[PDB]
DNA sequence: AGAAAACCCTTTTGTTATATAGTATTTTATCCTC
DNA sequence: GAGGATAAAATACTATATCCTGGTTAAAGGGTTTTCT
RNA sequence: CCCAAAAGAAGUCUUUCUUUUGGGUUUAACCAGGAU
């Protein structure tokens, strides 16, 4: 947890149609096996 | 220019190649359609994998076996004719068919 | 005349000579770029380039023998035709006539197929590459993270 | 592409009959087909641009 | 229903179906036993096609024999194919990797045409794979299925096209044979009726006609009624007949010395010989129908004839003339019209029998060439039939087909429904059919002739949409291969029960009514006007006096998978499709449960799919146990049924079977006696009934996500079992001495603890990633390499079964091995984030957050809801069906009682008897297209029993009042609650997650490999380097393409800098660039890097 | 010729470039991606580099 | 001494292609001119 | 009547998103050699 | 660059240093089936 602090990570989805398909977030640990995504960017990625 | 490589790139220049250049690139002549001998599982001689043309298959190890130590470097084998060097040279040397 | 002038001017301006069109020697790609894979059980799968080079070498040896041993012009001419076809298949398989097929009636990947389409070393191994420090997963929604 | 002059007369709450459902699938499928082919085509135009 | 021991599942159906659903696997089983000629098929063809019963092998042999030399001095013939008993039973063949087959023998007779010496022998023709009784072949231990193919039927096809330059209609005809050479007669601008013999250049038909022996007088005598024919006659430039043949030779076969004899021979051999032009039997029937030549004579002969060619030319010219009907001398008149190539009267179905017959045909052709050649290089009076037959090509062809093809596919065994739907599949792509990348939008549509022959809903969603479909419930394949459907015939407005099977053409000719029409209980329509289907698929109102046929019942258009969706007629086709493609991807759960609201089709699908055990004969149960069941038949005999316990399926799901009978019960023939993977008492059970609310909740179920309660984890309500298989073979090798030994060279004592004396993990030890399963050492060529098979990356779970095959035990091992130890590892996966639950109607989602059981919206009495769905997804996608289901689900759970105190209420007048009242947890069924109306649902919801105390939790609208468990206050407005049947799809997260820091690299180019297996690294594709360029970030792109992928020194230097805290070094150049330079130089291009 | 060769008609572009003996000055964004050097745009330009 | 099973080499009728859309270059066919 | 010039047709080449997993990877014939009877 | 084994030295009751040998591509191409 002390290593990843303030260490950006790139998230991408395919197809990457337009410029906003690749975005850099800050990672935080969660429980399980699924990447958690912010709901306000689903339109940019076009991800359901 | 720049021979092998490393960042002095300033221009790529393509062009037709003549027979003389083709015979310049090659380190030997392939004249036998044998890939590898099954029993020895080692390259044939004068074939499509000959070590004398394209280089040794193992790091600092000649085909005959007269040399297997690093200190021996650059000595063209006096018996088998394979140059003692690193195996990566098999990714660079080219042959030519006459 | 205008459509022709392009190539004549191109060969006129530069010091290069047209004799490069007709080959006298055929280069051979380094082995590591056409490796054979010895899958378990002696299943040595060979890259198509190996088979095409094998054909060319066989025909060249046969023609050399026939010339040295002495033969009528007709047989030598036919052997030269076969050599010409073998080289044509080596450089661009399927451009003229029936493709040289191998196991199970399939075409063989000559050299020119390594630099073409979405399988060549121009748009599948130079513009986009697999990378380290990476992963993938299924995404879910969390209305607790900030933006 | 021409309209069927029947036409459908029932709402999905009341439930369609058999024939009406058939003539509905008629036009329903081409939507998916065109979706696939157009999403295939768009990439070529983006690449050339 | 009619199954002796089926559960009592009450139905809302109003209509009655005269015809029971046929055997759902009958297509395959009855299309194969035709091939071998079993007595059952002989009996079936006796009551139908008794004129000429012949099996596929018999037909091939008769067409082949006799084989004669050019001189005709000797001949070889075959006859009477015969089959022996199978070598081993099904279970043993599956376990020991032995193909399921039987010997084949044939009687070969050799006759010398100058001595009269006849020599007969029985020659062995190889091992012929047979078919298990449930429709599947077994090959090399795996189970395979052969899919039927849709192809364009052979015959004559006419079509007209508009001309751009001149705006004239141009008609064209194609005579497409089976294994022949085409010939097209087409008209064009500058009207000129030409030919295209084979696929060569054009030429006037008059050339062909004269070549056939027609004088310039005869043609104008008969073809004297059109200007085009006379114009072509005027401009022919062909003299006599010989010049015609020579000209034909100059085009058919260029660059040859033309001569009359050879030209005539070649022309005759192309078409008029039963050697290179076979219209089969279907083709000849179709041609005779289209031109009406021989209506009476039986179809015996499959080559063209001059009369057919002249008839087709006349037909084409008349069609261009605009005629309406034509009369051919010696034949009845027919209509002249263009043809369509999607009408299911023109697309035929090559089933499993036909494909194997074709493969045997080509194998025998090769064997025939061999025998003909050998017939002239061996001295007479030493030749015996066994010394001329070479069997290898036939077995080679059969094996090639069954191992390598686009129609012999691995069975999909996610669950029984997947198999049942895979056997009844029709694929239009394969050898001899269109291709996935070369199909237009005119073949993927749904032609109006599909009604009742191919389901319009069930179809893949990807790029295959339209090329693959499923055979409907009632359809059958007639002898020629055209698909037929039943219709109940009406005589004088009286609906009889005479069922007649019709193909596409006959259905086109007549007028057909609808199944769910107002019958007045005496076979008479209530009102004169009723929807019908006319010739071209038009829907219109015709009075109830012209109707000629009616559908046997509704549902006739929906395949097996789509017939199991309740309230199908309320859902849009687009979502019913995703509902019918998401029942073939369930996963057999640890404990199964039958759905509360089904569609009456579960029982038949379960019993036919073959995954349940069915008592073969009536009797009384003697002893029952988890392993086997003993049935004591009525007359002495006794039978023992063995059960498959924890057997791996082709896609990694368990295949349990447990009995449902006790030691004293009596069973009846056809009764279900043991459940299967996804069955519950004989009914399909793909999922679970969960309590569901339809409110949006805190955004966790945002954009199709789902929320589960924790009760679905504690109590294993959704808990699957998966099984993985690991193999390793100790190859003999040229060096030899490979052995599966325990002692692992250069190994620790702890890591070797589990291994048994032989060197195989003890059954019952948890082999987590990084353990040993087998100890294998092979010579180095000690001089050995320890290829000790280890648990690959990401697996775990106990070891439930080992199987070791030994050469010393004289097993059938692969050539050049001694042992083939194989291990199984099994694991129980619970539900968790990332899974892909989905209902039936197409409401797919991925579990978003498994909340603890305390903070869930709970009803007034304390019951917590077990799932939450969004409201914003229902109305927009038009799958309202689910909401209706939800309501009905609740009515099924709570149990209702319509109060018939003073007359039945009007809304329940037509409700069937013994449905006015139901006990709690009562199962009901609503057939697909005749189900529970809205008024009936309102009535049921209006009256429902209290739960325990005198409280009703769901009011009339169907919405209850929920307490918010997280905060405490009640939600201001009522919410919908009910019971919905949801499944667990096979897209679990644990098979998807993957990461890589540093791992294996490729060999030709130094980039990392791809895929979760090896170690794999994600691909930074082409259009993910445009986004980086667009942002303006350059350093990140440079490092993503140089020091992370293929810069040989960059990788090690960055690793060292990172571990030692230094600043990352600079990049070099990529290896793939040098590979490109070498590839260019190999082409004689002098590429040089100037400076 | 590198960019054009990587775009379309690889054979024709390569052959005509070989005939004309064209020398490709390295400027653009596709060739600098190919040879693993900083793109001459964004952060890579001289003013900010 | 003859027969049967095991090496070493070679090499793979016209099939079946249900294609469109666009452009670019070679025939060839016919029309116009001298 | 013969030759040249222009439409026509006739062929030749080029292109038609992203990602993931599972099964196979040669046979067949001719010529030659060794062991068993 | 990395790992494995053998021997010697120091301390801890198990880590570091030195020497010898061995080593690293589960690669690859096809067909098929899926996902968004
Ligand atoms: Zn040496």
């Amino acid at each position: 947890e002390e290593v990843i602090a303030e260490h950006p990570v790139l998230l991408n989805r395919a197809p990457t149609l337009h410029r906003l398909g690749i975005q850099a977030f800050e990672p935080m640990l969660v429980e399980g096996k699924a990447i958690q995504l912010h709901p306000l960017v689903c339109e940019a990625f076009n991800a359901d | 220019g720049a021979m092998l490589d490393v960042n002095f790139f300033d221009e790529l220049r393509i062009g037709l190649a003549t027979a003389e250049d083709i015979r310049q690139w090659s380190y030997g002549e392939v004249k036998k359609p044998e890939t590898i001998n099954y029993r020895t599982l080692k390259p044939e001689k004068d074939g499509l994998f000959c070590e004398k043309i394209f280089g040794p298959t193992r790091d600092w190890e000649c085909y005959c076996g007269k040399y297997k130590r690093v200190r021996f470097k650059g000595i063209i084998c006096e018996r088998c004719g394979v140059e003692v060097t690193r195996a990566k040279v098999r990714r660079e040397r080219m042959g030519h068919i006459e | 005349a205008l459509k022709r002038l392009k190539v004549v001017a191109a060969f006129q301006q530069s010091g290069n000579s047209p004799m490069g069109m007709v080959l006298d020697a055929v280069p051979v790609i380094p082995p590591e770029l056409r490796p054979m894979v010895q899958l378990d059980g002696g299943r040595f799968a060979t890259s198509d380039l190996n088979d095409l080079y094998r054909r060319v070498i066989n025909r060249n040896n046969r023609l050399k023998r026939l010339i040295d041993l002495g033969a009528p012009e007709i047989i030598v001419n036919n052997e030269k035709r076969m050599l010409q076809e073998s080289v044509d298949a080596l450089f661009d398989n399927g451009r003229r006539g029936r493709p040289v097929t191998g196991p199970g009636n399939r075409p063989l990947k000559s050299l020119s197929d390594l630099l073409k389409g979405k399988q060549g070393r121009f748009r599948q191994n130079l513009l986009g590459k697999r990378v380290d420090y990476s992963g993938r997963s299924v995404i879910v929604v969390g209305p607790q993270l900030k933006l | 592409g021409e309209f069927i002059p029947r036409p459908v007369k029932s709402s999905f709450r009341e439930g369609l009959t058999v024939l009406e459902y058939f003539i509905n699938t008629h036009g329903a499928r081409k939507g998916l087909a065109d979706t696939a082919l157009r999403t295939a085509d768009s990439g070529y135009l983006t690449r050339r641009l | 229903n009619s199954v002796p021991g089926a559960p009592n599942r009450v139905s809302f159906a109003k209509l009655r179906e005269p015809l029971e659903v046929p055997g759902l696997l009958d297509v395959q089983t009855d299309s194969f036993e035709w091939l071998i000629g079993s007595p059952r098929w002989r009996e079936s063809a006796a009551e139908r096609g008794d004129v000429n019963p012949v099996g596929g092998l018999e037909e091939v042999l008769y067409e082949l024999s006799p084989i004669e030399d050019f001189s005709g001095s000797m001949s070889l013939s075959f006859s009477d194919p015969r089959f022996d008993d199978v070598k081993a039973p099904v279970d043993e063949c599956k376990d020991k990797d032995m193909t399921y087959a039987a010997p084949l023998f044939v009687t070969a007779e050799f006759i010398n045409n100058n001595t009269g010496e006849i020599k007969s022998q029985t020659v062995f023709m190889g091992d012929f794979p047979m078919m298990t009784e449930k429709g599947t072949f077994i090959i090399n231990g795996t189970e395979r299925v052969v899919v039927s193919q849709l192809v364009r039927s052979p015959g004559v096809y006419f079509d007209e096209t508009i001309d751009k330059s001149t705006d004239k209609t141009l008609h064209s005809v194609k005579v497409i044979p089976s294994r022949g050479a085409w010939l097209e007669f087409d008209v064009d601008k500058r009207d000129t009726v030409g030919v295209r013999i084979d696929r060569k250049r054009r030429q006037p038909v008059t050339v062909l006609l004269k070549a056939l022996g027609w004088t310039s007088e005869q043609i104008v005598e008969r073809f004297g009624f059109s200007e085009i024919m006379r114009s072509t006659l005027e401009k022919d430039n062909t003299v006599g007949t010989d010049e015609a043949l020579l000209d034909i030779y100059r085009k058919l076969r260029p660059g040859e010395p033309p001569t009359k004899e050879s030209a005539q021979t070649l022309l005759e051999n192309l078409f008029f010989k039963e050697k290179r032009y076979d219209l089969a039997r279907v083709g000849r029937y179709k041609v005779n129908k289209k031109l009406g030549l021989h209506v009476g004579e039986p179809i015996t002969s499959s080559t063209l004839t001059e009369e057919d060619v002249v008839a087709t030319i006349e037909y084409l010219v008349r069609l261009h003339e605009g005629q309406t009907t034509m009369t051919v001398p010696g034949g009845v008149e027919v209509p002249v019209e263009t043809d369509d190539i999607d009408h299911f009267g023109n697309r035929r179905l090559r089933t499993v029998g036909e494909l194997i017959q074709n493969q045997i045909r080509v194998g025998m052709s090769r064997m025939e060439r061999v025998v003909r050649e050998r017939m002239t290089t061996q001295d007479v009076e030493a030749i015996t039939p066994q010394t001329l037959i070479n069997i290898r090509p036939v077995v080679a062809a059969i094996k090639e087909f069954f191992g390598t093809s686009q129609l012999s596919q691995f069975m999909d065994q996610n669950n029984p429904l997947s198999g049942l739907t895979h056997k009844r599949r029709l694929s239009a792509l394969g050898p001899g059919g269109l291709s996935r990348e070369r199909a237009g939008l005119e073949v993927r549509d749904v032609h109006p002739s599909h009604y009742g022959r191919m389901c319009p809903i069930e179809t893949p969603e990807g790029p295959n949409i339209g090329l693959i479909g499923s055979l409907s419930v009632y359809a059958r394949v007639n002898p020629f291969g055209f698909i037929e459907t039943p219709y109940r015939k009406v005589v004088d407005g009286v609906v009889s029960d005479e069922i007649v099977y019709l193909t596409a053409d006959e259905e086109d000719r007549h007028v057909v009514a609808q199944a769910n029409s107002p019958i007045d209980a005496d076979g008479r329509f209530v009102e004169p006007r009723v929807l019908v289907r006319r010739k071209a698929g038009e829907v219109e109102y015709v009075p109830s006096s012209e109707v000629d046929y009616m559908d046997v019942s509704p549902r006739q258009m929906v395949s097996v998978a789509t017939a199991m969706i309740p309230f199908l007629e309320h859902d849009d086709a687009n979502r019913a499709l995703m509902g019918a493609n998401m029942q073939r991807q369930a996963v057999p759960l640890v404990r199964s449960e039958a759905p509360l609201v089904g569609t009456g089709m579960e029982l038949r699908a379960a019993i036919d799919a073959g995954d349940v055990v069915v008592a073969e004969e009536s009797g009384v149960i003697e002893e029952v146990s988890a392993d086997y069941i003993t049935v004591m038949h009525d007359n002495g005999t006794r039978r023992t049924y063995r059960m498959r316990k924890f057997a791996r399926s082709n896609h990694g799901t368990c295949a349990n079977q447990c009995p449902i009978v006790d030691a004293g019960d009596r069973v009846e023939a056809g009764q279900v006696i043991a459940d299967g993977p996804c069955t519950d008492d004989g009914e399909m059970a793909l999922g679970k009934n969960l309590l569901v609310a339809i409110m949006p909740w805190e955004g966790h179920n945002y954009e199709d996500a789902i929320i589960l309660s924790n009760r679905l984890v504690e109590e294993d309500v959704l808990t699957s079992i998966h099984i993985e298989e690991h193999e390793i073979d100790a190859r003999d090798t040229k060096l030899g001495a490979e052995e599966i030994t325990r002692d692992i060279p250069n190994i620790s004592d702890e890591v070797l603890a589990d291994l048994d004396e032989r060197g195989i993990v003890r059954i019952g030890a948890e082999v987590r990633d990084g353990d040993i399963l087998v100890g294998k050492v092979t010579p180095k060529g000690r001089e050995v390499r320890d290829t000790s098979l280890k648990v690959p990356h990401g697996e775990s779970g106990k070891v439930i079964g080992i199987r070791v095959f030994s050469r010393e035990d004289e097993d059938e091992l692969p050539a050049g091995v001694n042992e083939l130890v194989r291990v199984y590892v099994a694991q129980k996966r619970k539900i968790s984030d990332g899974d892909k639950l989905a209902g039936r109607h197409g409401n797919k989602g991925v579990i978003g957050k498994i909340l603890p059981v305390e903070d869930m919206p709970f009803l007034a009495d304390g019951t917590p809801v077990d799932i939450i769905l969004n409201t914003h997804g229902v109305p927009r996608r038009m799958n309202i069906g689910q909401i209706l289901e939800t309501h009905l689900g609740w009515c099924a759970h709570s149990g209702w009682k319509v109060d018939a105190a003073k007359g039945v209420p009007d809304w329940a007048a037509r409700l069937p008897d013994e449905l006015l009242e139901a006990q709690p947890n009562a199962i009901v069924s609503t057939p697909v297209f005749d189900g529970a109306q809205e008024a009936e649902l309102q009535g049921l919801l209006s009256c429902t029993l209290p739960n325990r105390d005198g409280d009703v939790l769901v009011d009339a609208d169907g919405k209850a009042m929920l307490f918010d468990g997280r905060s405490g206050e009640p939600f201001p407005y009522p919410v919908t609650v009910g019971y919905m049947y949801i499944m667990k799809l096979h897209h679990l997260v644990d098979d998807k997650i993957h990461a890589r820091s540093t791992g294996p690299y490729s060999m030709i180019t130094q980039q990392p490999l791809g895929g979760k297996a090896q170690f794999g690294g994600q691909r930074f594709g082409e259009m993910e380097c445009w986004a980086m360029q667009a942002y303006g970030a350059a350093y990140t792109l440079q490092e993503l393409l140089t020091i992370k992928s293929d810069d040989t020194v960059g990788r090690v230097k960055v690793y060292e800098a990172i571990v030692k805290g230094e600043n990352i070094p600079e990049p070099g150049i990529p290896e793939s660039f040098k590979v490109l330079l070498k590839e260019l130089q190999s082409l004689c291009l002098n590429v040089e890097v100037l400076s | 010729w590198l960019s054009a060769a990587s775009f379309q008609e690889t054979t024709r572009v390569l052959t005509d470039a070989a005939i004309n003996c064209r020398s490709d000055k390295l400027n653009g964004l596709k060739e600098n991606v190919i040879i693993g050097k900083l793109i001459p745009a964004g952060t890579g330009i001289n003013r900010y580099r």
